[PDB]
């Protein structure tokens, strides 16, 4: 029932470290598209609005 | 004590290595110093006894 990011503290556990040695400047995120590109529904096709 | 899979070693105190992992055998061991304590000599007068 919290809409943003909730209020308190969570401490992030490391995960993993990559020896990827390369240059990062910019990011981007990829989603998953449950609906058609080729055919868009009126509404509903995709994941509530 | 239970160390996060990426923690090795330990220090509550900051200047001493209280707590470590052993490489081999993935069990957390904690090392105390080999103790030590001043030591007091109670005599009376030489002139009395030794
Ligand atoms: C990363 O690339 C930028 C150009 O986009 C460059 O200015 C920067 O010096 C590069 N950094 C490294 C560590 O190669
Ligand atoms: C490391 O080798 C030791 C002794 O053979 C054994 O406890 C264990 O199989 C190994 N543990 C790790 C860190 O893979």
């Amino acid at each position: 029932l919290v809409r943003d990011l909730p209020q308190g503290f969570s401490a992030l556990e490391p995960l993993v470290d990559l020896p990827i040695g390369i240059n990062i400047t910019r990011f981007q995120t990829l989603l998953a598209l449950h609906r058609s590109y080729l055919t868009p529904g009126d509404s509903s096709s995709g994941w509530t609005a | 004590k239970k160390f996060l899979p990426f923690q090795q070693f330990g220090r509550d105190i900051a200047d001493t290595t209280d707590a470590v992992r052993d490489p081999q055998t993935l069990e957390i061991l904690d090392i105390t110093p080999c103790s030590f304590g001043g030591v007091s000599v109670i005599t009376p007068g030489t002139n009395t006894s030794n």
